[PDB]
Order: C-alpha cells, then structure tokens, then sequence
RNA sequence: UAUACCUCUGCUUC
RNA sequence: AGUAGUAACAAGAG
C-alpha cells in the first residue's frame, strides 16, 4: 500500500495527495474492519 | 338492626369472597427514621439461633465468627440453624438420582453463559453499595467507580470486556496491601469576568488519590448495607433489608443462574414460574395427589410458611451445595462458584444511621452514628435498645459494624434456597412408613401434600417432614402454618378451593396511575384492566367502571379535563383553546382535554393509533413532530405499547444534589454524556445494539469519521475543501 | 454532517477530561458510562408523579431550536423557565408547555408514520373489520397455556431478529454476515423500502420492528380460540361463566384452520 | 375526645329545626396518605 | 460575625 | 398540639 496514491483525476502514482489507492483492512479491530468493509461494499 | 359484614361468610365461602379480606384500598405501612434497631434485632437473633455452634475469631478480618453447621441438634422448637451437611448431601444425592444430568447440564449452561457474560451486565443491579464512598449508589456508578479505582491499582480486567477477568481482578484486589481510589475535592480558580472586579471564583473539582489498608478494604468488600423495608403489606411491625457491594454481584449472578437452570427443570419448585403458570403447576400437582390413594387414602394439604428463613440458612451449606452441584464441571468453574458463599460466610453488616437521642426540655435532637454508638452511657438509651446493645457487643466492630457469619440477607439466594427446599420435598418418605409427601416450594413459602391411609399417619409424615427440615436448617412456622384435608389451601396469597379462586384485591393498587408519563400511563392503565379481566376475574361492568375510574384519576393527576368542561387551571386554559381551535375534537387525546374513546374491546389499542384518523393534520403534526423537544434520547417489570409523541416526556432531575458536595457527579456525568452522545452520532446503532471492542473509544470514531469523510468525498457529497479540512482535522487527532 | 462531527470531535478533544475519557474508555465500557448519572431509582412513582404534577415546572426539555420555539410564558401562563435541567441541560417547563406545543407549535412531518407503526394499525383494522356474534352464559373450562400475545410479521429468535433489524436500519454496522440476511432478504428489502422516507428516530423503528419480529409468548387461561388475533382480544372472548363469539377481520392462516 | 365542638346556629333540615354544630380539630396527613386518598375511588372496584 | 426580611432544596442516600 | 406508632416529621441547608 504505502507508496501508492491516487490523484484527484483518478490515476495511480508513487509517493502529497490525501487519498491512498489501497485501503488497509488487515490489522485493525474486527468491528472497525467490518465497518470499513461494509461501508466500502 | 346491626349490620355485620362478616355474615356474608355465612352465604359465600371465604375463598369465594377472599377479596374482601384484603384492605388494599388502604395505606401500606412505611418506616420512620432509623432502622438500626431492626438491623441489630436481626444480628442478635441470627446468632441467637446458632450460639451453641462453634465460635472463632477470623484471622483475616479479626471478626467474631459463629458456625452452627454440623453442630449439636436442637432439643426444642426454637428456630435451629444447626444444619447437618451429610443430610443435605443425601437430600442432594436423591435429587440428582431422580434428576440425573440436570446438575451438570445446568452447570454447563451457566458456565457457557458466564463465559459470554460481559462487565456491563452488572449495571442492572439497581441500588449497590459503593465501597469507595461507603454509600448506596446506582449500580452503574458503583461499578464505574470500582473500575476507575481498580485502574489505579493496575487491574484492567474490565478493559477485556468479559466478566471473568473482572471477577479475577476482584478476588485479586483482596491480596493488594493498600487499595488506592479516587476522592474528589474542590479548588477555587479566578475565571475572567465582567464584574466590577474583573474575575469570578468558581470551585473547580479535582480528583485526589486516597488509600485504604488491605484489611479495611477487605472489610468493606465483605460489607452489606441495611435499611428498613417500606410499604410491606400484611404486617404490623417493620423489619430490615440489606444491599450488597459490587464485588459479590458477579459471583451471585452465576450461582443464581445455576440454581435457576436447576429449578426450571424441577416439578416441585415454584420459581421462576410466572404467577399464571404457578396455577398450571399447582392444580396439576394437586390433581396427581388426589387420584393416588383411593382406598380411604386421606390426602392432606399443609399450608406452609417458614420462620427465620434467611436467619437460619447458612452460607457454609450453600458452599457445599455449589461444590456438589458442580461435580462434573472443571475446577476453575467450581472455584468461581464457590466464592459468593465464602464471602457470605464471612460477611459484615452495616447498622444504618444509628439512634437519635433527644431532650424535650431543651427541644434538642441528635443522631448517634454507629461508630459512636457506645460512646455514651447505656442508661441514656431506652430500655429495649439497652438490652440490644449489650447483646450486640460480642459481634460489634470498632468501626461501627456487626460481624455476621451465619444467616442470609432478605432476598439473596432465592433460587439456591428454593433448591434446598425442593431437596426437602424430594425425600417423600422415611423408614418406609405408610405415607408419601410431595409439595411445591417458593423461598420461605411452601405447600406440602401428604397422602396416607389414616390421618394419624399423615400427621406423623408432616412431623417427619418438620424434623427433616430441621436437619437442613429449614424451620417451619408452627404458628402461621396449618394443615387440612386436601381440596382447598393457600399459597403465596393464591387461594385454591377445588380450583384456584380470584383475588382481585391483590392487583387493585396497580389500577391507579403508574407515574411514567401521560402517554405511557394511559396504555398501562388500560392494559392493566385488560389483563385483570383475563386473569383475575373482573367482569365487563367492573372493568368498564375501572375504565372510568382510571380516566378520573388520570385527568386529575395530569390536570387535563375535557376541553368542553369548565375546570380551571394553567393547562386547562390552553386545553380549552385547543378545544375551540380543533375541528376533530374526538381526535384529541385525553391529555389534551380530549374525550375518552376507550371501551372493553379496544383496550389493547394505543390511543393515538385509535384516534389518528380523527385528528387534524396540524394537531397530529404537532403531537407527533419528529424532532419535538419533549422526548429525550431513548434507549431500548412490564412493558407497554405506546407511540412516541409529545406526551411521552420525562420529568426534571432531583435537584437536592445541587447544594451538597456531590455536585461533581453532574460534571462527571455530562462529561460522559457528551462523549456518548457523540459516539452515538458516529455509530447510530449504539443506542440499539451494545457496541463491542477492547480498543479505544476514540479510535473507532476517528476511523469511522475518516471513512465517512473518504466515502462522502469520493461519492460526491463533500467538496475538496471539506474533505481536505476533514482530513486536516483528523490528521491532528 | 461528517465535517460537523469531526469539528465537534476536535472541540470536545480540547477538554482534557473528555480527551482522557475518550482515550481511556473502551467500546465495551461505553455501555457502562452511558448509564452513569446522578439519577436515583424512583420507588414510588405513582406518588412522585402526583406530587410533581402539583409543582410549577416538573418537565425537562431537550436543548435545541425546537425548545427555543416555545415561549417563556403565554397569556399569563408560565410555560418554561430559564433554569436548566441537571440531566438534559435544557430548559425546564410546565406540563402546559406540552398543551401549547400541541396547539400552536410547529407542524412536523408525519409521512411514514402509518407504515412505521403499521403493526399497531393492523390491530385497529383487525377490530374495525371484525364481526361479533352471540354471547352465551354458562360454565367454561379455562386451560392455562403458553400462547402468542400478538400476531407477528415473521417469527425469529431475538439474535436472528436483531441482525435483521441491524441490516434494515444500520447496514454499515451489522458486522459479520449471517445466513439470516439471505433467508429474509425479501423482508429486509420490503421494510427497507417501507421505512425509507420517514423522519422518525431509528431507535423507535428498531423497537417497532422487534415488536413485530420477536415473539411475546405468555401463559394465559384459554378456552377454544388460541390464535394470536384471538388472544389479543381474549379479555372479550370469554369469562369463567360466559362466552362471546368473535370473528376477527383480515386474512387467516390455513394451518390455523 | 379529639374534637372541640361549637354551636353556631340551626337549620330546617327535614322540615324541622336542627342545631348546627361546628366540629373543630387539629389533624395531620402526608404525601402518601393524600395520594392514597386521591386513589380511593377504587373502593368501588373491590366491592363491585 | 456579616451578607441573609437573602439564596438554594421537596425521593438524592454519608 | 397534632400526625403518628417500637421512630420520625411538626422545614433543611449555604
């Protein structure tokens, strides 16, 4: 994830802009992770 | 011609007209002032019934302990607490033999329940003894203080969420040499002001760390608070009841859950059987005993009641009961279940306020705290108290508390004691004599059926039952209990006479206005009639009368008479206007001076739902305005069916706290309230479903709001400004 | 709304107390600190209400604009006071304030109300459409049996029902998917469609849903009829010494026949 | 014995004159009993 | 002591 | 006084 970021148009690039390409679900608490997953879906 | 209302009983039998022997239209007796005398009475008597046992000084607390169990049997009918372990174990073995699998199954259910049980479970214990402030507090507050206190002693079991780690921390906290806890104290601070003198002094509260030594902590952890029981019906003199600490709650819950899981499967236990089902049990249990011995078989029913029920039953037995019942369960669960009895075996009793001494000459009065109880010549106390205080001495503690090893408190191990009663009912016979007894148990109240060939045998069966119960520490009330030929009897104010008769009086106090609010009390008011028509035998005329009487009470209590009527009042002045303004007057609720549209057939229908189609759009709009200010933040004993409208309001908080030193708790409260009100905005389901997680309460909100922001941006709700601002804010957090 | 939540969060986090509370308190313990208050359990509300109703300003308002739309007095009558309530931190008021609000308050949106409280209205149509028969006096053997008090939409265990309610009202917070969702997808779809536009608070919707999903089964003296739509009228159906023929409206089940 | 009685006139009750007395007494009550007073209509239901 | 013919309180526990 | 009944109120607090 880390290096990858999306630009305001909607294209990937390597890292400035406050919106990564990948959202990290693994690592977080269950109830949060599921909220993220369900919110995204 | 002298009228005699008893003469009715010449025509109608007493069970048939039992309602007329209950004065429930009258006032119930309340207590006045201190209950220390009543508490001391219990302390003296509880030991009076076991003083021939074993006296010994507890090396832990330093208190005087008395042990009746496996003591010398009684040679008289004075309430005996000298139970015999072996006999209890046999009585249990019988129960297990006749109910195999239940003992371990219930334990497994209780265990698997326990494992799932969280800490928040403790918040629904109503009044709880807070050991930090030594006062009766709301369970939630008493818990919160205990957690925040435990946190200072490096005990974070609560943070895991489960009950087990908390209980572990509880039994662990006993080992702590010095227990630290918070205590709030005030501070002046000059806040800026536009006040001639450009400042203002507001006393800002701040928390201070305070210490208690191991023993003094353990003594509090083992302490039980006491108070006189108010409004107790059908009794002349008053008596005392106790309240427990936060520690023992978790350990009692499991034991009572176990005893419940057991009792549920017993056929001679009336607990936790609903009053309606208790008849389904009893009448059948009678029907069985009736058709059992046809040939001259005298089936006798004994209307039972126990004396000193709580004051004779000993924890040391309940411990054995847990130890037996938990045979097949693993060790940790046995150790878990064993604790509450162990605590109750070494419990301490607080003696309330104290005694008030006065001088009529000077017109002066003063309360003497329990510590200072003996800081005065005993001659200055009255004649009875002088006798009590002398007897209290050997069990009296320096800090003004009473040691009380034996006995139970009013309402503690109801289930587990009911089990012990059933265990008595389980024997049924002794020495193969020509009789058989059965019955139904409910704490201190029991009903005993005895079948035999001749009554001379029945009485010996009853005597055998008595003499048996003595060995369990259960004492039958020779004074209040009576026996008769089967056909009619009394049980927990339910009267059987070839079938259970109605006792409409019993429920009569409930007919009045409950005191929740205008919306609820109506629903409740009609529902009570509806139910009493079904269960308690109220005819349609009397019901329709009650429909009237309740509205009568309702309109006076809430001051909402008919809009067309000319009754004056602050509200009525507006009600009349509403009456003049509204077109669909029959659509108006009674609370708004509307007409009562209820009858027998639509008791089960909410008034709003009934009248909805008859309302005006503006009236129903105002009445049911979604964001009206009268209804608060709701969150999901009897429940009712009602609609959330403007009449569904809540009253003001009791303000007496404002001018005491507990002001803090208002800020402490609202401080939480803000966080919870926000957390609820972040997680709307929090009001309905209990949120779960051992992680930080802030973290969840941060993540959730971050996702909300990201999705609201990428979806096309928020603009780049709002998104960047949001992320900028969150970045700092 | 998110921006407002974050802003309020930042404003709240300034307060060291609130910050420490938010950082130290756990998501579990939320269930504890929510129920924390100075309030005490009313042991005699029947009395305390009768007492309180004789006071000047017994009721507590919620802090907000709708409260501010209520005036202090009205034609001499004191509706509300400046003094705040300890609990709500909103103004206190007299019961009259209710009667004013109902008469001259703001007319709010009630669209969806019927669909939200449908469960109750179905009783009203089950009575309104019903037809009564003969009343007959004579003995009645009543058998005490556990019965369903009210007719449901679809009976589920509490755990199963709560998840459905959760799927309907708070889909993002449902957590781990259960099989129930797939089984009642049509019900969820329906209730989702029916309860979309309403302005009523979710906590009420969950209550009314739970009322028509979770079953209320209780022991009652019954004779003859035992169907829910009969039980709900049981008080009228029979006595110990009389009988009343009652034919409830609406459709009836085949299995019940 | 708890009362203090005056004699304050007369009235034509059942056609004939009857002496009107005034019964004066110091009494006392409380919130509980007043409430239970307000809830005394129920005396009907128990008998009905 | 004074403010105090003032102020707060009516189930709010010491 | 009286309410009331095994102990209280007949105001409390700053």
């Amino acid at each position: 994830s880390d290096m990858n970021f999306l630009d305001e148009e909607g294209k990937a690039y390597t890292a400035q802009n406050l919106r990564p390409q990948y959202e990290v679900i693994e690592g977080m608490p269950r109830t949060i992770a599921w909220m993220v997953q369900r919110s995204l879906a | 011609m002298n009228i005699n209302p008893y003469f009715l009983f010449i025509d109608v039998p007493i069970q048939a007209a039992i309602s007329t022997t209950f004065p429930y239209t009258g006032v119930p007796p309340y207590s006045h002032g201190t209950g220390t005398g009543y508490t001391i009475d219990t302390v003296i008597r509880t030991h009076e019934y076991s003083n021939k046992g074993k006296q010994y000084i507890s090396d832990v607390t330093g208190c005087t302990m008395v042990d009746p169990t496996n003591g010398p049997l009684p040679e008289d009918n004075e309430p005996s607490a000298y139970a015999q372990l072996d006999c209890v174990l046999e009585a249990l073995d019988r129960m297990d033999e006749e109910h195999p699998g239940l003992f371990q199954a219930a334990s497994q259910n209780a265990m698997e329940t326990l494992m799932v049980t969280t800490v928040d479970k403790l918040t629904q214990g109503r009044q709880t003894f807070d050991w930090t402030v030594c006062r009766n507090q709301p369970a939630a507050t008493a818990l919160n203080t205990t957690i925040t206190s435990f946190r200072l002693n490096d005990l974070n079991g609560a943070d895991k969420g489960g009950l087990i780690p908390f209980c572990q921390d509880i039994i662990d906290s006993l080992d702590r040499p010095e227990m630290t806890f918070f205590s709030v104290k005030n501070i002046k601070k000059k806040l800026p002001a536009k006040n001639r003198k450009g400042f203002l002094i507001k006393r800002i509260p701040m928390k201070v760390k305070d210490k208690i030594t191991k023993v003094e902590y353990i003594k509090r952890a083992l302490s039980l608070n006491t108070m006189t029981k108010d409004a107790e019906r059908g009794k002349l003199k008053r008596r005392a009841i106790a309240t427990a600490g936060i520690q023992i709650r978790g350990f009692v819950l499991v034991v009572e859950n176990l005893a419940k899981n057991i009792c549920e499967n017993l056929e001679q236990s009336g607990l936790p059987v609903g009053g309606n089902e208790k008849k389904a049990k009893l009448s059948n249990a009678v029907a069985k005993m009736l058709s059992n011995c046809p040939p001259g078989g005298i089936s006798m029913t004994v209307t039972g009641d126990n004396t000193k029920w709580n004051e004779c039953l000993n924890p040391r037995i309940f411990l054995a009961m847990t130890e037996r019942i938990t045979r097949d369960s693993p060790i940790w669960f046995r150790d878990f279940c064993s604790i509450a009895p162990v605590l109750f075996s070494n419990k301490i009793a607080r003696l309330g306020k104290g005694f008030m001494i006065t001088s009529k000459t000077k017109r002066l009065k003063a309360q003497i705290p329990c510590p200072d109880l003996f800081s005065i010549p005993l001659e200055r106390y009255n004649e009875e108290t002088r006798a009590k205080l002398k007897k209290l001495k050997p069990f009296f503690n320096e800090e003004g508390t009473a040691s009380l090893s034996p006995g139970m408190m009013m309402g503690m191990f109801n289930m587990l004691s009911t089990v012990l009663g059933v265990a008595a009912l389980g024997i049924k016979n002794i020495g193969n004599k020509e009789y058989l007894w059965d019955g139904l148990q409910s704490s201190d109240d029991f009903a005993l059926f005895v079948n035999a060939k001749d009554e001379e045998t029945c009485m010996e069966g009853i005597n055998d039952f008595y003499r048996t119960c003595k060995l369990l520490g259960i004492n039958m009330s020779k004074k209040k209990s009576y026996c008769n030929e089967t056909g009619m009897f009394e049980f927990t104010s339910m009267f059987y006479r070839d079938g259970f008769v109605s006792n409409f009086a019993m429920e009569l106090p409930s007919f009045g206005v409950a005191g929740v609010n205008e919306s609820a009390d109506m629903a409740i008011g009609m529902t009570i009639i509806k139910n009493n028509m079904i269960n308690n035998g109220m005819g349609p005329a009397t019901a329709q009368t009650a429909i009237q009487l309740f509205i009568a009470d309702y309109r006076y209590t809430y001051k909402c008479h008919r809009g067309d009527s000319k009754v004056e009042g602050k509200r009525m002045k507006i009600i009349k206007e509403l009456w003049e303004n509204t077109k669909g007057r029959d659509g108006l609720l009674v609370a708004d001076g509307g007409p009562n549209i209820y009858n027998l057939r639509n008791l089960h229908i909410p008034e709003i739902v009934l009248k909805y189609n008859l309302m005006d759009p503006e009236y129903k709009g105002r009445l049911l305005h979604p964001q009206n200010p009268f209804v608060g933040h709701l969150s999901i004993k009897m429940d009712y069916d009602a609609v959330s409208g403007t009449h569904s309001w809540r009253t003001k908080r009791n303000r007496s706290i404002l001018n005491t030193d507990q002001r803090n708790m208002i800020l402490e409260e609202q401080c939480y309230a803000k966080c919870c009100n926000l957390f609820e905005a972040c997680f709307n389901s929090a009001s309905y479903r209990k949120p779960v997680g051992q992680h930080s309460m802030l973290e969840a909100m941060a993540h959730r709001l971050r996702m909300d922001a990201r999705l609201d941006y990428e979806s096309g709700r928020m603009s780049k400004d709002d998104f960047e601002k949001a992320m900028a804010h969150l970045g700092e957090i | 709304m998110t921006l407002a939540k974050i802003e309020l969060l930042k404003q709240l986090l300034r307060d060291n107390e609130a910050k420490t509370v938010l950082k130290q308190t756990t998501v579990d313990q939320y269930n504890i600190i929510r129920k924390f208050n100075t309030s005490r359990i009313e042991k005699n509300p029947s009395l305390r209400m009768k007492w309180a109703m004789c006071s000047n300003f017994p009721l507590a308002l919620t802090k907000g604009d709708m409260a501010n739309r209520i005036p202090l007095e009205y034609k001499g009558i004191q509706l509300k006071t400046n003094a705040e309530d300890i609990g709500t931190k909103g103004q206190m008021c007299s019961i009259a304030a209710v009667t004013w609000w109902n008469t001259y308050g703001p007319i709010g949106d009630t669209e969806g109300f019927e669909r939200v409280y449908e469960s109750f209205f179905l009783r009203k149509m089950r009575l309104d459409n019903a037809t009564w028969g003969r009343i007959t006096f004579g003995p009645v053997e009543r058998v005490r049996k556990r019965v369903l008090l009210n007719p449901l939409t679809k009976e589920m265990p509490p755990d199963e029902a709560s998840n459905v309610i959760m799927e309907i009202l708070f889909p993002k917070e449902a957590g781990i998917p259960r099989e129930s969702t797939w089984i009642h997808r049509e019900l969820i779809k329906e209730k989702r469609e029916k309860l979309k536009g309403t302005m009523i608070t979710p906590i009420v919707l969950a209550y009314m849903l739970e009322r028509e999903l979770v079953a209320r089964r209780r022991f009652l003296p019954v004779a003859g009829a035992t169907s829910a739509e009969f039980i709900e009228m049981l008080h009228c159906l029979q006595g110990e010494n009389w009988r009343q023929i009652y034919h409830p409206g609406g459709n009836k089940l085949t299995e019940s026949r | 014995p708890k009362y203090t009685v005056f004699r304050i006139g007369s009235l034509f009750v059942s056609g004939r004159e009857k002496s009107v007395y005034l019964y004066c007494r110091v009494n006392g009550t409380n919130k509980i009993q007043m409430k239970w007073g307000m809830e005394a209509r129920r005396c009907l239901l128990q008998s009905m």
